[PDB]
């Protein structure tokens, strides 16, 4: 069952209001710090580390254990992006400036290089493939009533 | 199954030139096939046939008197208009199922004639572009609620430019 | 030889 | 049962057959399978 | 139609005599009964609409929506006999009664000619559903819902009227099929144009697009299973025959009067999509997924295209089916439960076996898996909107691209997880529940297979 | 005329027949996955006639089975067009599938739901024969999707493998991402011809035709594994290795390329394309191989080096070689399967340790296993007759004996040489090294269901290509005059990646500490390229569906505009025209402003 | 290809082998009750090896919580007995 | 996995964490058994160096060191154990690991056969329901109004009666 | 060597904030822990808790839905950039989609008034 005393309320500007919003959110208060108040409609729901849920210790045998997340304690605003199912913030040995510099360099490079030997291209040493009766102008359609440009093809 | 609408081209079929020291697995397997499924499959439809043919039954094709057109029918007036309008969906059902004849023939047709498609596959595609211009200058661009009424202004205008073009 | 723990399935 | 037992729902068999009648009457006859004009365009009259 | 109306009168005083230990059943079998006989309009020999009489009318277009309601009925009926198993039996009849007003209505309206008998009927489905919403709820913000509900629809009921009242003095009589005959065309000024509006807005305001399509969510949630049912099936349909039915005369005008609303329903299909993704509620999930499918449905509905209505239908048909299953399963999982939220119960398929492959087969039909009617209406529509313009396919390739997630979000949110452990109020499956949604399938693989019949206009 | 069409139907009637069997309540009786097994060998057999027939009349076959409906001028049906390529590819699928059923019911004890599992296959067979052999792209994109759910289904099989979901759920969305472009193929199509078939399509050989073949493309590039849109494959292998060998070695990433080999008529006229599927196909044999050198998971592997394969025939149709392509996939098939059967054999007598790192002596304690792995490793390098070569050295004539460009082609040898570097490095990590696996030993693999089923697919990984590449019709002119250096060019660059795979796997001994260095990094980590955009895109894209549409708009904006706007003002009205207090002294001072008002309206009037 | 369930017997034997071929300080005579620390001055080093060396044995992983703890063969024992549920 | 951490750790078990970690990285770069082994026992070496030093300063400096190196030089794709976190048997069998309480909504038709078993359910419920309230007062007799508490939990104190708390771990089912 | 990012956190050891040997900062830890401890006893005394016929409510989980669904409104005050943000996501893209489809009809319009446009075979539309 639910209560409004249990349930969120105003931005508290007092620190009277504060401390009993964190006794409310099963908190500290020295550690409770609501969101700025640009009016988004946030409230006074606990800001809390943008961190994602791979983080959390996975050995203790959590209550929800496919959330890490145990009974009471607060949940993050932003959770449903990462139910673990998503988002990962698992940190990197390597680090995010250096992977995605190393990534466009590899990738401007091979395109570069493609367009490079589009330009400047391989084929081999003969000419064109020949062809007998004017390219074959019947079966490529043509017409039973035309004669064009007569392709006459030689030896040599 | 009227032939002269389904073309069916003949079937140049060639001979048998086994020449060498094995057998052809075709002949034994088609024999054993034909043998042993055909039978009975054949005297069941002989059986079939023959208790349709007892107990026989016929059915006739509706014949859709023809009436008055758009054109000789008084605005205002319904009842004309509706007798009119009912037989042009009807006119154009059976334009819609006429492409879709003409389709089926040509589908055939490019198949039955394999790489060659290019030579032998033109005549139809010819059909098809006329009958084609057709279906559009009839009933391009007149909307789901389409009828007599919208067509015959699309052939007013068509006919009107037309004019113009020919007087200059 | 042990047991299977499973829901009802009868339904 | 009864819906699959229908018959010719708004028509799309009769007129099959219909197209196939008129297209092998029109075949033989030489006219061509489809006019571009629908109505006939001597009882219409029009403006300047 | 008297046929398939007066027997649904006579439910009423039925279930008001009969004994509590028979009169579910018995009215029951019956709304079956009705339902079956409810295909005489299926023989549809030749193209000749068939007409009753100056009151009535049946269409292709109509006799879907016709019976897809008389079957719906029972449905609703027996979603609607595990709750309320403690409320007593004058107001459990009461329910029924509500409810068998509600079909009768639609019956009605979907088969009607005269459009202000349609605008009556079309009002009049108002009554049964605020009631059965704030009578029957189970949180504290129906009240608002309900209002919101009513005065949407009343504010687009007004303008109509005024509009039909114009055309029934300007024109002779408001008969459809003579409005056809004898329609002309406006000299397309500011009097038109607002006249254009005062006639569809009241339909885009039922039929919700991004701008107004607050009231559906609240309805959906508040409300109970029949009323998020009807909701998701047929009121929303209403919108949508009445502007197939009425477009037919403003024409050209719907060429340029269209452009805002095209933009706004493809927006909004979008928008709505996304939010599909981290929207807790699953009902309202469920909702603008709605949202998502009625704006194809609208943009196909203006262009005026037959392609483009005959994919309207399908769609329809199919969303409204394949949502009726969705809120049952929701329910369905909320009685054991008593909380709406995706993210309490997780991990099942291992105490419901079967009911996942009920889950499954729907989302199936939300992504636009083929061969169903959903994919065939979503695939018809996209044709006929590339062929209005070239650079609508991205649009429409977002939202299938967000269903695509959306659906199994909420698969893998509520039968994929690893199953919890103080969900002891598990009671397993009803062959009650089981049945309701074997009989939402079904007739989804029956159309697949022979889908001619729900076609529309154009076929 | 007759005997053909009976067997093409009554392949899809037998692998029906299960499935039917699945809702009536024998399988608590019967033992389902021999059923099914059997079931699936005479169908094999039966899709054998086809083929003698048709090798000896080579007389493709167009059918309309069944009509569904006629919508005003375009009508559907279930239509079928059994030619040379759909023909065969049942047969090569069902001779792997039937492999890959035993397989399963051997590697599968222990688990309950396996008759479950034995319909998903036989369901998603069924779907995949119909992608193959179908005509309208309707029934096409039908196959398409199809596939793509039942391979979700597959990977999550085991529904608590957290990550698997995930796994699956990106499979969904690229499969989605390519059905965009397909969906934009069948739409222009259907408005510019009319129809949707491929007969009735193959006219447009002359127009511009550009938009649904980018759309063909973008299908190609999701359904299979390319550049963009590869990070599914290897994911997939979180789930089980029957189904990471069936669905993603010969089927599920084969039907791109099965698609556009079909539309190859129309690709024959527009230098664009032939061009771009060389700066997206060979690209990925590079982008690829590179993360087949250190990944250390054999799935992983495997899955990289089909991509490698799959990036090289896209190539090769680039550079106008379809029926090569189609060859290479029938004879890739193979021994790509065979690889993840040893695998799964390997693993499930072990302890569910996939790493190489922690297995060797393979050979010794292991013979068998160890024949084949050895066997479909030297096939994959291209060993001169062992239905590798003769697609595989084909290719890499044409490849080099056409206008191709030259980083494309450059790239594409630098990936032969990878395979033979990535061949040798399972090799030797699992097969000559110590047995640095844990002390307990279990081993068994003298059972049939499990000996007998590698046996045939190396009969038929050796055989088969041969017996192809003699006896099908010579569909295409080869170029049969050049230098020895350019005729011999696979085989002398994958001898040299054995000795350098030789030499590097020798030095990892030497005491010769390793060292983070980043090229080896980046390679093992794909590249970073998913870490970015797994981590980014999904995190923005689910902001803003918040931020600006839930909130911003859905709750914020679009209520206090209308409804709350409409309240404060009427509200606002009302408490002044209710703020009156009872006094008649100020009543009738209303009155009588009213009073003058009407008079002077009047006045004004007259 | 599944071998059968491991028993206390076995588990003991086992423990006792590698506890024995181990070479730092353990007298080649090892109380089931051997405490390291207190009954061998051992090492946090050598007891955090030997915790490896099991994990390695036996294939899973021992979490840190707990492999700070273990002081006993016999505790090592029960852990697992308790992990893999042996001895219906 | 059962035993609950401290909020606060020590320096002892840093160090002992960073150990471990750095060798099972090392296995994994270095694969053979006789290379993991001399560089392990090069590690301790490098560890009972500055073992017997007791500075915070030190001690601090050389972790953080420690740490840093250990994160720069680690291994990109390290060995993960299969039965722990990313692995590939994580939870695998989740999906069959019922628990008990679906045994209630069970038909008699069905446990009619499995007779035994169900024999001695009730005797095992029987064995917590009289023994219940008495495992509560232990806590609130002992629930020290200091509130300073861990989520640590004591035995019976008394002989005979059960300890508090334990069917949410009894009945935990099997890892098969 | 390592820089922190959004995505990419400082993990948790080579976080200097951590290491710190803070007499008040180890008592803020034990306060959580006492927190903690407190919440799991109050959830195990009804997770085992026998005679128990129904499951158990999170009202965190209410808490959380009320803030994301009905909390908004109230507690919502406008000002700008919200507004601006809001106008813009409104207006601008219905607009730019606008301009392109107009562009488009109209570009089609006198293609086809010339009477150029390639429209064969556009027989269903
Ligand atoms: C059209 C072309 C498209 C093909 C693509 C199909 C996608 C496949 C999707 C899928 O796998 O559906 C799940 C479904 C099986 O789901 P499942 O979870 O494995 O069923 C196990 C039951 O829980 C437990 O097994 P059971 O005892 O219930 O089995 C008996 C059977 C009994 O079914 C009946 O008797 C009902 C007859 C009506 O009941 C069912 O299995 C489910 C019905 O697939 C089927 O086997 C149904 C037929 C498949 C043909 C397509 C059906 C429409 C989709
Ligand atoms: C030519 C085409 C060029 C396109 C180039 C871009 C293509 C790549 C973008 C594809 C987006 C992939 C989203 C995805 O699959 O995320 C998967 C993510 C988990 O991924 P993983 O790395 O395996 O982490 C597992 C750790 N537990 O977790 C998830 O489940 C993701 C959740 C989905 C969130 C909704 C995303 C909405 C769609 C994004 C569209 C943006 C891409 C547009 C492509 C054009
Ligand atoms: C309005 C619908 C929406 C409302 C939903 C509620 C439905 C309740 C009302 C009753 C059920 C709906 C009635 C559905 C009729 C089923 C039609 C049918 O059985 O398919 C007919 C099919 C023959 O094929 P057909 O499409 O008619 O012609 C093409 C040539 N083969 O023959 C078949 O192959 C059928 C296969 C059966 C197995």
């Amino acid at each position: 069952h639910m209560t409004k005393d249990m349930l969120p309320g105003s931005y508290p500007r007092t620190p009277e209001e504060r401390a009993a919003a964190a006794k409310k959110y099963n908190m500290r208060v020295e550690d409770y710090e609501p969101y700025p108040d640009d009016g988004m409609g946030y409230g006074d729901y606990p800001m809390l580390p943008n961190r994602s849920q791979h983080e959390r210790d996975p050995w203790y045998q959590w209550d929800h254990s496919e959330l890490r997340m145990n009974w009471g304690e607060p949940i993050h605003w932003d959770l449903d992006m990462y139910i673990r199912n998503r988002v990962d913030t698992s940190p990197t040995p390597v680090s995010w400036d250096v992977m995605c510099k190393h990534l466009f360099g590899f990738v401007a490079f091979m395109v570069f290089m493609f367009w490079v030997g589009h330009v400047f291209p391989s084929y081999q040493p003969v000419g064109p493939k020949q062809y007998p009766y004017n390219n074959l102008y019947l079966e490529r359609g043509g017409d039973p009533t035309k004669e064009p440009e007569p392709v006459v093809h030689y030896d040599i | 199954w009227d032939k002269d609408v389904y073309p069916e081209p003949p079937s140049r079929t060639p001979a048998p030139s086994p020449q060498t020291s094995l057998p052809n697995p075709i002949t034994y397997l088609t024999k054993a096939y034909d043998l042993v499924v055909d039978w009975p499959v054949t005297l069941v439809r002989e059986f079939i046939e023959r208790q349709h043919a007892k107990n026989r039954t016929y059915y006739y094709h509706r014949q859709y008197r023809r009436v008055p057109d758009i054109t000789e029918c008084k605005e205002g007036d319904v009842l004309c208009i509706y007798e009119a309008e009912m037989q042009w969906r009807r006119d154009f059902k059976v334009d819609q199922e006429i492409m879709n004849i003409i389709q089926e023939r040509l589908k055939a047709c490019q198949q039955r004639e394999g790489e060659n498609y290019q030579q032998n596959c033109a005549k139809e595609l010819e059909q098809f572009t006329k009958v084609t211009k057709a279906y559009q200058d009839r009933y391009l661009d007149l909307g789901a609620y389409y009828s007599a009424r919208k067509c015959l202004a699309k052939q007013k205008q068509r006919m009107l430019e037309e004019r113009k073009a020919a007087r200059q | 030889r042990l047991f299977v723990v499973k829901p009802s399935l009868y339904y | 049962t009864f819906v699959a037992y229908v018959p010719d729902y708004r028509m799309q068999e009769w007129a099959r057959r219909e197209a196939e009648r008129l297209v092998k009457y029109r075949e033989v006859n030489g006219l061509p399978i489809m006019e571009s004009n629908y109505f006939d365009p001597s009882k219409i009259q029009l403006p300047e | 139609m008297l046929k398939i109306i007066l027997p649904s009168l006579m439910l009423l005083p039925l279930t008001w005599l009969s004994s509590p230990k028979k009169t579910w059943t018995n009215v029951t079998s019956y709304s079956f009964l009705i339902s079956l006989t409810s295909l005489t309009l299926l023989w549809q020999t030749d193209e000749n609409y068939k007409n009753f009489s100056n009151m009535f009318s049946s269409d292709p277009l109509s006799t879907p929506l016709i019976i897809l309601t008389a079957w719906l009925l029972p449905l609703m009926l027996m979603a609607s006999q595990n709750h309320l198993k403690k409320d007593n039996n004058v107001l459990q009849k009461l329910y029924i009664s509500m409810l068998i007003s509600l079909q009768i209505l639609l019956i009605m309206t979907f088969s009607a000619t005269e459009l202000i008998m349609f605008y009556i009927l079309f009002e009049a489905t108002l009554i049964p559903t605020l009631i059965i919403i704030t009578r029957w709820g189970n949180q504290t913000e129906r009240l608002n819902a309900g209002i919101y509900f009513l005065f949407y629809t009343l504010i687009g009921s007004i303008p109509l009227l005024i509009a039909l009242i114009l055309i029934q003095n300007h024109v002779g009589t408001l008969n459809l099929m003579i409005l056809s005959f004898t329609t002309h065309t406006l000299d397309a000024s500011w009097s038109n144009n607002l006249l254009w509006l005062a006639c569809m807005m009241a339909f885009l305001i039922k039929m919700p697009l991004y701008g107004v399509h607050l009231w559906l969510p609240k309805a959906h949630v508040e409300a109970p299973i029949a009323g998020s049912m009807i909701l998701a099936a047929i009121l929303l349909k209403l919108g949508s025959y009445g502007m197939i039915r009425i477009s037919i005369i403003l024409d050209p005008l719907t060429k340029y009067m269209a452009y805002p609303f095209i933009l706004l329903s493809l927006w909004g299909m979008i928008m709505t999509s996304s939010i599909c993704l981290r929207q807790t509620d699953l009902k309202s999930l469920i909702a603008y997924s709605s949202v998502s499918h009625m704006a194809l449905v609208i943009a196909s509905i203006m262009i005026q295209t037959p392609w483009s209505f005959m994919g309207a239908t399908m769609l329809m048909i199919a969303h409204g089916l394949t949502s009726s299953l969705l809120f049952c399963l929701a329910n369905s999982n909320y009685e054991r439960i008593h909380s709406r939220t995706m993210i309490m119960a997780r991990g099942l398929q291992m105490v419901f076996p079967l009911m996942a492959t009920w889950w499954l087969m729907a989302s199936l039909a939300n992504l636009a898996l083929p061969p169903s009617i959903n994919l065939m209406g979503e695939l018809f529509i996209t044709m006929s909107l590339f062929s209005w313009s070239n650079f609508t396919i991205i649009l429409m390739g977002i939202n299938i691209i967000i269903t695509g997630m959306y659906s199994m979000y909420m698969i893998i949110t509520t039968q994929r997880g690893k199953l919890t452990n103080h969900m002891i109020n598990l009671q397993p499956s009803h062959t009650r529940e089981l049945t309701l949604m074997a009989l939402h399938m079904i007739p989804l693989i029956l159309l697949t297979t022979s889908p001619k019949l729900i076609t529309g206009l154009t076929m | 005329m007759n005997i053909f069409t009976t067997s093409i139907l009554l392949i899809f009637i037998l692998l029906l027949s299960p499935i039917l069997i699945s809702m009536s309540n024998l399988i608590k009786h019967i033992n389902f996955p021999l059923y099914t097994t059997t079931s699936i060998k005479f169908s094999f057999i039966i899709s054998l006639l086809p083929l003698l027939m048709f090798f000896h009349n080579n007389m493709e076959y167009m059918i309309t089975t069944w009509h569904w409906v006629t919508m005003n001028s375009m009508e559907l049906k279930m239509s079928f067009k059994t030619d040379f390529f759909s023909i065969l590819f049942t047969s090569v699928a069902l001779f792997v599938t039937w492999s890959i059923m035993q397989f399963s019911s051997w590697y599968m004890h222990s688990d309950p739901n396996i008759n479950r599992f034995i319909k998903y296959l036989t369901l998603f067979l069924i779907t995949m024969l119909i992608l193959t052999s179908a005509n309208n792209m309707f029934q096409l994109f039908i196959g398409w999707e199809g596939v793509g759910i039942m391979s979700f289904l597959l990977i999550g099989w085991w529904y608590g493998r957290t990550d698997a979901n995930t796994a699956a759920l990106q499979a969904i969305l690229y499969n989605r991402i390519g059905d965009i472009g397909f969906i934009l193929a069948m739409v222009w199509f259907s408005l510019n011809m009319n129809s949707w078939e491929l007969q009735q399509i193959m006219f447009s050989n002359n127009n511009d035709n550009l938009i649904p073949l980018m759309g063909l493309l973008i299908a190609a590039t999701g359904k299979s594994a390319q550049f963009g849109l590869h990070p599914w494959l290897p994911s997939a292998m979180e789930g089980p290795t029957p189904v990471s060998a069936l669905l993603h070695s010969s089927t599920m990433v084969v039907a791109g390329i099965f698609l556009l080999v079909r539309f190859h008529p129309l690709t024959t006229n527009n230098n664009f394309i032939l061009t771009t599927m060389l700066c997206l196909g060979a690209l990925t044999t590079l982008f690829t191989a590179i993360c087949a050198l250190t990944q250390n998971d054999i799935k992983k592997i495997i899955a990289f080096s089909t991509s490698s394969q799959l990036g090289l025939m896209m190539v090769t149709l680039g550079m106008n070689q379809p029926h090569l392509a189609f060859l290479h996939i029938c004879t890739h098939a193979f021994f790509k399967a065979m690889l993840f059967m040893c695998s799964g054999s390997i693993i499930h007598s072990l302890a569910d340790e996939q790493d190489i790192r922690k297995m060797g002596n393979i050979t010794k304690i292991m013979p068998f296993t160890s024949s084949c792995l050895v066997i479909g490793s030297l096939a994959l390098t291209g060993m001169p007759f062992l239905t590798g070569f003769y697609s595989k050295d084909l290719i890499i004539e044409a490849i080099n004996t056409c206008n191709t460009n030259a980083w494309a082609l450059l790239i594409t040898l630098i990936a032969t040489s990878m395979t033979a570097m990535y061949s040798m490095r399972i090799i030797y990590f699992v097969t000559m090294t110590k047995p640095r696996f844990p002390p307990l030993i279990s081993i068994n693999e003298n059972d049939p269901d499990l000996m007998n089923p590698i046996k045939r697919l190396a009969f038929g990984s050796i055989f088969a290509g041969f017996v192809i590449s003699y006896n099908i019709p010579p569909t295409s002119i080869p170029v049969l005059t050049m230098p020895w250096f350019l005729k011999t060019t696979a085989l002398i660059i994958s001898v040299l990646g054995f000795l350098i795979a030789l030499e590097l796997n020798n030095l990892t001994m030497k005491l010769s500490m390793n060292k983070a260095n980043p090229y080896s990094s980046f390679s093992t980590l794909l590249g970073f390229f998913p870490s970015i955009i797994h981590r980014i895109t999904p995190m923005k894209s689910l902001n803003l569906s918040l931020k600006t549409s839930l909130t911003l708009l859905d709750l914020i904006w679009l209520e206090k505009t209308i409804p709350k706007s409409t309240s404060t003002l009427h509200t606002n009205m009302t408490t002044l025209t209710t703020n009156q207090k009872g006094l008649i002294k100020l009543y009738f001072m209303s009155f009588l402003i009213n009073i003058i008002l009407i008079i002077i309206l009047y006045s004004i009037n007259l | 290809s599944d071998a059968p369930p491991l028993t206390l017997d076995g588990i003991k034997d086992r423990v006792l082998y590698v506890l024995k071929l181990y070479d730092k300080i353990d007298p080649e005579k090892l109380s089931v009750n051997s405490h390291f620390m207190k009954d061998l001055g051992l090492d946090s080093l050598d007891q955090v090896e030997i915790i490896m060396a099991m994990e390695d044995e036996f294939g899973f992983e021992i979490p840190d919580i707990d492999a700070e703890k273990l002081m006993c063969p016999q505790e090592i024992v029960d852990y697992i007995a308790d992990k893999k549920d042996v001895y219906e | 996995a059962f035993c609950a951490p401290p909020a606060y750790l020590t320096h002892q078990q840093k160090v002992l964490r960073l150990y471990k970690r750095a060798l099972r990285h090392l296995e994994s770069w270095c694969i053979h058994r006789d290379k993991y082994r001399y560089f392990a026992c090069l590690m301790r070496a490098r560890f009972e160096e500055h073992k017997n030093e007791k500075d915070m300063m030190r001690a601090t400096q050389l972790l953080r060191e420690a740490e840093e190196e250990f994160w720069q030089n680690q291994h990109p794709q390290p060995y993960i154990f299969p039965d722990s976190p990313g692995g590939t048997s994580f939870e695998r069998y989740e999906c069959y690991k019922v628990p008990e309480w679906c045994l209630d909504y069970w038909h008699p038709s069905e446990k009619a056969m499995y007779p035994d078993y169900f024999s001695k359910r009730e005797q095992w419920k029987k064995l917590r329901m009289e023994s219940w309230d008495r495992e509560v007062k232990q806590l609130q007799e002992e629930t020290s109004p200091d509130g300073i508490m861990t989520e640590a939990l004591p035995p019976a104190r008394r002989e005979g009666d059960l300890p508090p708390l334990w069917w949410h771990i009894v009945t935990r089912p099997r890892e098969r | 060597k390592y820089k922190p990012a959004p995505l990419a956190t400082l993990p948790s050891t080579l976080d200097p904030a951590e290491y710190d040997v803070s007499p008040e900062t180890r008592r803020a830890q034990v306060e959580r822990l006492s927190i903690r401890a407190r919440l799991k006893r109050e959830y195990l005394l009804q997770y085992n808790d026998p005679k128990r016929v129904s499951h158990i409510e999170d009202p965190a989980l209410i808490r959380w839905t009320y803030a994301r669904s009905a909390n908004i409104y109230p507690n919502f005050r406008p000002t700008p950039k919200n507004s601006l943000l809001g106008a813009v996501a409104g207006f601008g893209p219905l607009i730019f989609w606008y301009y392109v489809f107009k562009t488009d009809r109209d570009r089609k319009e006198r293609l086809i008034q010339e009477g150029k446009l390639d429209r064969k075979f556009n027989i269903s539309y």
